[PDB]
């Protein structure tokens, strides 16, 4: 943890964020 | 299973907010204290 | 019901989350209106 | 709320960080 | 479905702490400089 | 984003945490 920075972490947090998207949408098909 | 899927992507998501509050608490109380020994 | 009870729990640490970033944030606030005014 | 720390925070943070790991581990048996 | 709509609407909450974090974050540096540059 | 407020950040937490309390208490029903 002690050896990221700000833009990895805004990487990680969109990554993550996307597939979240990505599953709710395949759960209204 | 997608709903434990986007429980488990969202608990990372939480974990990387934690790290951040965190990271942020020490440098604002690092500049607090800077300023009060000034 | 083992989905349910993960979702009860984020929601406690949602709200952990919250508490500390509007800390933080009054904090900020302070030391930038005491630079300000310094 | 006004009458918490921040070390009891982390501690409430570890606390629903790990219960929710066992959950998810037993959901997956 | 009260389990996703529990999901969805907590990942509104997570987006808007990610938002105030990323705020408090660059304040927080821009203090930081500031200090540095006095 | 950048057009929002604190306050409003305040607003909406609140709003979709009283959902979300909502759609959990009617789970247990």
């Amino acid at each position: 943890w002690n050896e990221m920075t700000w833009m990895e972490w805004e990487r990680e947090i969109e990554n993550y964020t996307k597939l979240i998207y990505k599953i709710l949408e395949e759960s209204q098909e | 299973n997608n709903l434990l899927r986007a429980i488990e992507a969202q608990q990372h998501l939480l974990q990387l907010t934690v790290w951040g509050i965190k990271q942020l608490q020490a440098r604002i109380l690092a500049v607090e204290r800077y300023l009060k020994d000034q």
